[PDB]
């Protein structure tokens, strides 16, 4: 007998189900490019807030950033007659440096009128803190990986009888095998002192100046997408390309791993490349690496030498948006934009980046993005022969044609014997420092 | 895979068959091309025989798709047309023979065969086409 | 149809599609399907291009329509040096489908605003996004500590003439037509114009605008300035440019280089979340000031 | 291509795809199109099965590259009884492209990670998902009150063979491959291990881990062992199994039955959501204790 | 577990991709290496808590967690768990074949034997879809797998 | 490529080819329409040649496919039809000759021969298309 | 687009060829119909030309294609079938002429000729297909 | 199939697909592929109709089956005037495969619920959703300060026929379907029934619910009565119809009109958000009342 | 639509056109079906039609399907096979003449026709399907 219209139920499921197993975003994608899709990424915690519960999961950060924690091992409330308690907020993961500057509900504490004692969270297993001999030696937890901060004999009095929600600023260094090769100010210093000294002040010279005070704790890009694919598995990873400092970043438990990488391809730019199994990870630059000219180019599938797309006015992102976090001050929730004179009315495209970055660093971004999403309006869609299949997934080709000699990075390569390659266009200027003032 | 024999004797005026090639192919548009090879040997495909003799023969053939046939096996081949080298250009064939003495090892191309009657005693079928798997 | 249902309610009927689009720059184009050129307005359009028309969609829902219109771009025609280079991209067109016989008996199927143009093989397709493509688009201020608006706008009026601010010198020096030289970079301060329109109003690049960025003078007065993007067409060494001042869109930016702090359009001090759920404490600073 | 391009770029050329897997296990398999056995390293690429080398595709992005790459399943080959038993899961591949006239002249396409294998009427298609598989993955600890590692991980070690605790014993009565009588029942406690490695060292199923339940000895020792699932390969009651002790991931059973307490790697107490909104009343208990 | 159907290989019908049995094997990177709950505690103050189970050979990654809002003992949410590992990862094989009316009462639900020359494993099945030829997505399924884990409990 | 030989001398009559032009078009559904072409030459594309002869022009002909054909090599191709003009009309033809006299470079457009047996000597085979790649 | 030649004196018998219309049409289901023309004029679109003289013919023809052809050229064609109007209805042809006297101006609707080898002198080749492009 | 394996595992079978439909009325239709009408229990199948079985598909999950069933429309059948007029909406099925030698041996493929159906050209297409189809909806009431039940529901018992509150008057003055005239309007209040039940009991619209607004008599007992939708089917300006009285699902017409204020089934006083949220103010009146 | 002229007199053995049925049908697979027809009427839908007589008759030919043709007007169509009915069966035809005399208004089905030469004098072309629009 005949087949119904469940022929376009078996086009979907798992007609279409095949597809994804092997494969704000109103501005995710176009950075992307064609590329391949835009997993939803970075939904920026503002009112960092703990919760005791057990389906909240461990949480990750590499550099000065304000995790919220959450209660594990707390006492009962002990009345001194006023109230007493013996907290223990467990952080993140793995060995970190000190935790200073703790902050409550509202404004901020003293840690030296606090009795806490930091752990670093080592592999090394810290023995018990002695606090939980409350519990007793037998039954004492004594956590390995995660990085717990135990509180001794905390008065509930200041900030009501309840238990505030406790915020704590922590220093976390890149760690990963890729990490302990190459060491970086965090081991690499060894020793600098030369404290300048020499005593409302001259700090407008801090960001131009030869001491390390603060900017010490930012760990190079280079081993933070080391450590995510160091945590993922993959230890084939190839970075040596990368350039940047991260000051910072968080992402938190069962982030998809790649998830918590893709918002720093949209900060930072990087290719993600993989042209053999080592997956490069190559900073995006416009050196051109191909120099077609328009003979050159293969017989495509649509019949045309080169296929050009310029996308809709309508839809060019006339103005972008972030939601950084602060990184000099009080980490807070903040938002820049970057506005196109000729055409502000209409198309905001925001997204949000929950890593940590400082004032003009965030204009200078979405400075980049709304020349970069204007410029990468056209793609190509060509095929190239395998007579120079060098050209890797990520290149950027030159693309002589009689009207412009317009550059291309390239995407979506599939050659199966005949490199078929969908483009975008990229320009060398957008990747520059933006050199603007600072707050 | 067998060596049983080559084949009946009789074949038709018309039983073609030439070496093939996969060799891929790009041809650039805007000019001359690149083409890859990936066999450096040729599959020599013979195609278009034809059994025409009386019904004592037929029997012998239809069964000769059966029994050693199956689909899986050889039956060494004759062509009308130990390594032999082709020294006619300043190139080289130097095609192997794993068989002696061009027998060429095929199989039949056929999910069936299809034998007809011509008259009281003529049997024929129009095609067997092979591929001469290794 | 508008009036032209006794000429069409007849089965003899000779309707021949046509259409005109108004670029961003001034000048019209001409499209018909009639194959003789033929005009009812001064537009004068030709049947050398475009046109093939193919199945206007519609919707009382506020997505927009949709023709992909192909056709043929040549020198009279569009041309794509032209179309790469940053035009037709907010194009406004007009469909017709005229009577040839009397184009005084036509009406218009859709104005479109032809959002995605695809180009290839000697030939273009461009898609007629409907008269609702502004809307589903975000459109708001988001409070942040910047201003929000451009120089001309009228949330912050400048009077962008009104003295020494403007560039009006002509271009030599254009290099990679991101790096300008400028023979005339005198009479400004370093570093004066950093988020500017870069209006190009003379040669092979006309009225388009680019945005500055590092307007640094090197010697006697050269003021290199870059772009952020290509214009899309080479300026010749000669052309004439005007460059607006640049506007960092601070409140120290605005009062001291603009006098227009009053048009601010902006929020500079919007305290904060940990300002939110702080309860006050009775310790140290509380008494009335900045909190900055 | 790594210096090949004097070969590629003349219009004679000659390279035919060929590709080695190494699976699980220590031994590797090999596959060309060049139809004749080659090869470069010591892995003899045989022609005779797999390479139909179906489009491989790339990107910038993270999403993983595929090529289904269909072949054949044979006695020299995969031969399916060991794919489906659970080998070649987490197979890595390189694919090659080497010059059959010279296999010096090579390079590598994508080293992959093979996870889809589909096989069927008398074939196999196995897709290749490409080297980001394991990113869009979720990995994190969820703070519950059990233990959250393996016997043999680094956050708890354990020296896994340090007195008495593994089970080395040589198995008899395989049955329906889930009960084990095991010959050598006695040497330890009853139900001593039930989330163990059933690893299997000899015969059929070589090196194939199952997972323990239901340790019990009905009599003299006799050991009757379930397993959760089947191990895909019937052991021939005479194979070499051994046993590691079971963990029940519980700071009572960590601590009683095994030394390491110390490298617990979970969170015992975990108060609770109605503790955290809890504001504290002053009747009953509000001393100092364990609030367990 | 419990088999109803007995096939041989011999006896399947020709289906629509000219295959017996077309058998896919799901990828190893999505397996659910370990997998998590949310239950209800159901015994003291009602809370929500989680339990996972985590395979002892590939721990590496794929956690693939749900959450239930039922309520249940401590015992019983790591014997769930404890299920739903082991039948995710015995539920990777999927069968694709189709089988003649001459046997229609194989219910859309019931478990086929499934006699090969390699292997003779057990497949419930799913997506019935006849018209007068009964093509089957099947799916793995052990009988082991739906026991009393028998843990102890809090 | 290679600078071999022409070409088995034998072509029978029949062996059709004709320039082929890439013509890249738009055919505008309103009326005239234009068009442009990227070659600034004419691929030849000769096809059809058929080789009749004896067995013994047969075995130097079947291997004239394998030993220096392959796919990918020139063997010369001869023309019944160094810059040549053509300068009947006012415009010019211009085009070149990279061979000498009117030789023309091919590759054969199929990836199998199929010769056939038409009689104790006949060797037959019926199309032979090129195309003549630079 | 030239004004260089009619073409070869020689066309066989057979040429065909005859004016068109896109003329689009719904076919109204349940009675009459209606239907639109946006020509009003009509593509002659002649078809169907044949070559057939000696090898002599042949080099002038082929290098017709090429030549003054390219793709993109005129070449004025000549009907066997300043503004001609045809009366023998009560409505009007008005038909323009561009060039002087049925010469129709053309292009040739192929991306490569093939012209055949007949005998030792003999050149034909079956169609030249045109539209008269404006 | 139920004990008709002997018949079935032969080659030499002969079973032709049949099914029954049972209408919302009593009614039910018989429909088969065996091409003689046939029937096994009081049906008769007709032949005539229906019966084109495309490919009944099944799943364990709880999705529904399908059947798209093509079929023909005439007199005898459905007829299209039937099924627009709003018959046919929760048809139930039964896909029978009756052997036609002897239609003892027969059984149920599924039960449907024949959802979606499609006429057109001359015929109908008609989607047979499955078992499940209830599942997949959403049931529940949302605190409303309105009623949340019909009259004849349980929640709300009323015995609606316990006084003169029905209306029982025949029919005159159809007009267009949605106005009715009413010969006797006299013996109610004015708009006493507002949301009722206009069940029409004779004629062409048999047994067919609309409902009722704009009670307004304008002289001497006329009572025009509107509805919001066209019944489907024209009443002949004889026909019988009965309105049940209108609720307006508040407590004070609950409560005043009918004696029913006790089965109350909805939520009158329903405080609020900003009631929520609120802490007390010692100001104002502070005493226990109504908060209304 | 026109009242012009019937047609050039001439038309070839072979003239084929017969009435054209909506007859929308439903196909039940069990068996018998029911069916209806929304004309009342049926399309003639004549087809075949060929021109031969001299090259004098072809010019007002080729243009008798351009001047009063275009695609969409009457000329009316004389029959080789005012209210005419049917009477051989008790039913009746009873099927509208809105011309006099068998005369059919109707309109070509193509976009193109093809006019050939046969010899200096002889005129064809080989179809011109018509359907008889009301
Ligand atoms: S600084 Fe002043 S002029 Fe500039 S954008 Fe802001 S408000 Fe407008
Ligand atoms: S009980 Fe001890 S050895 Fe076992 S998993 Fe937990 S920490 Fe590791
Ligand atoms: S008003 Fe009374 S009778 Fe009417 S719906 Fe509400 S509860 Fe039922």
């Amino acid at each position: 007998a005949t087949i119904l219209l469940s022929a376009a139920g078996a086009a979907i499921g798992g007609g279409f189900g095949g597809t994804v197993l092997g494969l704000g975003r109103v501005i995710d994608q176009r950075l992307l490019g064609s590329g391949s899709q835009s997993v939803e990424t970075g939904r920026v915690d503002r009112l960092r807030l703990s919760s005791a519960s057990e389906g909240e999961a461990v949480g990750r950060l590499w550099g000065r950033m304000r995790v919220a924690g959450q209660v594990i091992w707390a006492t009962r409330f002990f009345e001194s007659a006023s109230y007493s308690l013996s907290l223990a907020l467990a952080l993140c993961e793995g060995e970190i440096l000190r935790v200073g500057r703790v902050w409550a509900d509202g404004s901020e504490i003293e840690v030296s009128g606090l009795n806490m004692r930091v752990y670093r969270g080592g592999e090394d297993q810290l023995p018990d803190p002695k606090i939980a001999a409350v519990e007793g030696a037998e039954a004492a937890p004594a956590y390995r990986g995660i990085a717990y901060v135990v509180l001794e004999d905390l008065q509930l009095a200041p900030f009501g009888n309840r238990v505030p929600q406790f915020t704590f600023e922590v220093v976390r260094a890149a760690q990963g095998a890729l990490a302990e090769a190459e060491p970086d100010l965090t081991r690499g210093l060894r020793a600098v002192a030369l404290i300048p000294g020499t005593g409302w002040s001259d700090g407008e010279n801090y960001a131009r100046g030869h001491w390390i005070s603060g900017r010490a704790v930012a760990q190079p890009l280079a081993s933070v997408v080391a450590e995510i694919c160091g945590a993922a598995g993959i230890t084939e990873i190839d970075v040596s390309g990368l350039y940047g400092l991260v000051r910072g970043y968080t992402m938190t438990g069962d982030q998809t791993g790649r998830a918590g990488l893709q918002a720093l391809m949209l900060a930072y730019g990087f290719e993600a490349l993989e042209r053999d199994g080592q997956l490069v990870f190559r900073m995006r630059d416009g050196r051109v690496a191909a120099d077609l000219a328009a003979a050159d180019l293969a017989l495509g599938e649509g019949e045309a030498v080169v296929e050009t797309v310029r996308a809709a006015e309508a839809e060019i992102a006339g103005r972008v948006r972030l939601a950084y976090v602060e990184a000099e001050g009080d980490f807070e929730v903040k938002a820049v934009e970057a506005v196109f004179p000729d055409a502000a009315a209409g198309a905001a495209a925001g997204s949000e980046l929950s890593l940590a970055l400082t004032r003009a660093q965030a204009q200078g971004i979405v400075g980049r993005w709304l020349a970069e999403a204007r410029v990468a309006r056209d793609t190509a869609r060509f095929a190239l022969p395998p007579s120079r299949g060098h050209l890797g997934t990520g290149d950027v080709v030159r693309l002589d044609l009689p009207e412009g000699k317009r550059r291309y990075r390239i995407d979506r390569v599939e050659q199966a014997g005949l490199i078929q390659v969908e483009a975008v266009r990229v320009e060398p200027g957008i990747y520059a420092p933006a050199d603007e003032v600072e707050d | 895979a067998f060596h049983e024999v080559r084949f009946p004797a009789n074949l038709s005026f018309g039983s073609v068959g030439g070496p093939e090639r996969r060799t891929e192919i790009v041809t650039l548009s805007s000019g001359h091309e690149e083409r890859n090879s990936p066999w450096a040997h040729s599959r020599r495909h013979y195609d278009a025989g034809v059994g025409l003799r009386s019904l004592d023969d037929v029997e012998r053939l239809i069964a000769f798709f059966e029994a050693r046939g199956g689909q899986l096996h050889g039956f060494r081949w004759k062509d009308w047309a130990g390594i032999v080298s082709f020294n006619e250009p300043p190139p080289q064939g130097a095609r192997v023979t794993a068989g002696f003495e061009f027998d060429v090892p095929v199989r039949f191309d056929t999910d069936r065969i299809a034998v007809s009657v011509q008259s009281f005693q003529a049997g024929d079928l129009p095609q067997v086409p092979v591929v001469e798997v290794r | 149809p508008e009036s032209l249902k006794a000429h069409l309610q007849g089965g003899v009927t000779t309707l021949a599609r046509a259409w005109a689009l108004a670029r961003a720059d001034g000048r019209v184009l001409g499209f018909t399907d009639h194959d003789v050129v033929l005009r009812f307005d001064g537009i004068s359009f030709e049947p050398g291009s475009g046109m093939t028309a193919k199945a206007v969609l519609q919707g009382t829902g506020l997505s927009v329509d949709n023709t992909e219109s192909y056709g043929a771009l040549s020198s009279e025609a569009i041309t794509e040096a032209d179309l790469l280079a940053g035009r037709y991209d907010g194009a406004a067109v007009t469909v017709w489908l005229v009577n040839w016989a009397d184009p005084a008996m036509r009406a218009v199927i859709f104005r479109g605003h032809l959002g995605e143009v695809s180009r290839g093989a000697g030939a273009f397709t461009a898609e007629l996004r409907g008269l609702t493509a502004a809307l589903g688009q975000e459109q708001g201020r988001i409070y942040h500590p910047r201003c929000a608006a451009v120089l001309g706008d009228g949330r912050c009026r400048f009077d962008l003439t009104k003295d020494g601010y403007a560039l009006e010198a002509a271009l030599g020096g254009v290099d990679e037509a991101v790096v300008l030289r400028l023979a005339e970079g005198a009479g400004f301060e370093d570093r004066w114009f950093e988020k500017g329109r870069l209006v190009v109003l003379d040669g092979a690049a006309a009225g388009l605008i680019g945005v500055v960025k590092n307007d640094r003078l090197q010697a006697d007065g050269s003021r290199l300035i870059e772009l952020w993007q290509r214009l899309g067409a080479n300026p010749v060494a000669g052309d004439r440019v005007r460059i607006e001042p640049g506007c960092d869109k601070r409140a120290g930016t605005c009062r001291l280089k603009f006098d227009n702090f009053l048009n601010f359009r902006g929020f500079p001090h919007i305290p904060g979340e940990d300002w939110m759920v702080s309860y006050p404490v009775q310790s140290g600073t509380n008494d009335g000031g900045s909190l900055f």
